[PDB]
């Protein structure tokens, strides 16, 4: 069990719906600014448009 | 937590285990020496 168990401690232990496309739209932004996070939840958000 | 708190335990715990198998394993030995001194004996034996 000791053995399985320093295996079992390799793998990791104890929503990001969006959190890649809005943090790629954040990184390339091109604006110096407060650039709130609502508009970038906003724009990444819109699933119809 | 508990889990690294037993991987502190069981490293003394395989450290136990690996005392225990070197008991046993020289007990091993000690019954294959013997047997080879039975073995000597019985081979002086044969030999006489």
């Amino acid at each position: 069990l000791q053995d399985l168990k320093k295996e079992i401690l390799d793998s990791p232990r104890s929503i990001t719906s969006n959190t890649v496309a809005k943090s790629e739209l954040q990184k390339s932004i091109k604006f110096s600014g407060s650039i709130p996070e609502i508009y970038l939840d906003v724009v990444t958000k819109e699933t119809i448009s | 937590k508990l889990l690294r708190e037993l991987n502190q335990t069981s490293d003394l715990n395989e450290r136990k285990m690996l005392l225990q198998a070197k008991s046993l394993w020289i007990d091993v030995a000690h019954n294959t020496d013997a047997c080879k001194n039975l073995e000597n004996e019985i081979s002086g034996i044969q030999q006489k």
